[PDB]
């Protein structure tokens, strides 16, 4: 995120990272449940890779995280990678996670739930903050 | 679902 | 190099008509735009949550998806609209 600001440890508890075998961040997703995460297709994600929950600075070795195993990726049928349209995946968890404090899930909307133009919201991740 | 435990401070 | 620890932003959603003044015809109706207000999702924050708060609980209305190469905090990034395929999310879970 460009010009963002840190966030406060375990205020977005559905928030995680998706580290592949050699720890390498490459993508965030989200917690809707403890056998699920919600993250884009076009992460790429595969059985070999980590879900990281209960992380804030990447760099410590003091935080109790929860490096959960992926069971089976779901990929959207309707997922078009030249248009990126419908850019969503679900990951099954092999572990399910242990909701905590600093791990919970985010609500999903109903079909019909309205969002207007204007409405001030939130996004989060670990992503470049200068590019 | 939705709200955490340790508020956010926007 | 992504940062070490989690960043935020806040940022204000955008129409899909507005949003075709800068991205014309790529933006399609299972996308959703929010930014070009001085902040910008970028490289890494890709399949993390965009999230507004509905009756006191924070739900999830977009999926970081693509935008400016740069992250140009004056153009606006694109996420999945999540109420356009939350039909199938639901459906996935109740089948495994
Ligand atoms: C797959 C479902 C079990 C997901 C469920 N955890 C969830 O996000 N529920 C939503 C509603 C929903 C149901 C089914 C599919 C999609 C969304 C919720 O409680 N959202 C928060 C909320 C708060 C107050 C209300 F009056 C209604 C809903
Ligand atoms: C049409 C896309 C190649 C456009 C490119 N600028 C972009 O946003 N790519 C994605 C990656 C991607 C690859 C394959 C299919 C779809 C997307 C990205 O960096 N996504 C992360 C991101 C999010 C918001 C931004 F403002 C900048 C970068």
């Amino acid at each position: 995120i460009v010009n963002g600001e840190e966030a406060v440890p375990g205020s977005w508890p559905w928030q995680v990272s998706l580290q592949d075998k050699t720890g390498f961040h490459f993508c965030g997703g989200s917690l809707i449940n403890e056998n699920w995460v919600v993250t884009a297709a076009h992460c790429g994600v595969t059985t070999s890779d980590v879900v990281v929950a209960g992380e804030f600075d990447q760099g410590s070795s003091s935080e109790k995280i929860q490096k959960l195993k992926i069971a089976k990726v779901f990929k959207n049928s309707k997922y078009n990678s030249l248009t990126i349209n419908n850019d969503i995946t679900l990951l099954k968890l092999s572990t399910a996670a242990s909701f905590s404090q600093t791990v919970s899930a985010v609500c999903l909307p109903s079909a019909s739930d309205d969002f207007a133009a204007g409405t001030t919201c939130v996004t989060t991740g670990w992503g470049l903050t200068r590019y | 679902c939705g709200v955490p435990a340790i508020q956010p401070v926007l | 190099n992504t940062p070490d620890r989690l960043q935020q932003a806040s940022l204000p959603l955008l129409s899909n008509t507005n949003c075709k003044k800068y991205w014309g015809t790529k933006i399609k109706d299972a996308m959703i735009c929010a930014g070009a207000s001085g902040v910008s999702s970028c490289m890494g924050d890709s399949g993390g949550p965009l999230v507004c708060k509905k009756n006191g609980a924070w739900t999830l209305v977009g999926i970081v998806s693509w935008g400016s190469s740069t992250c140009s905090t004056s153009t606006p990034g694109v996420y999945a609209r999540v109420t356009a395929l939350v039909n199938w999310v639901q459906q996935t879970l109740a089948a495994n």
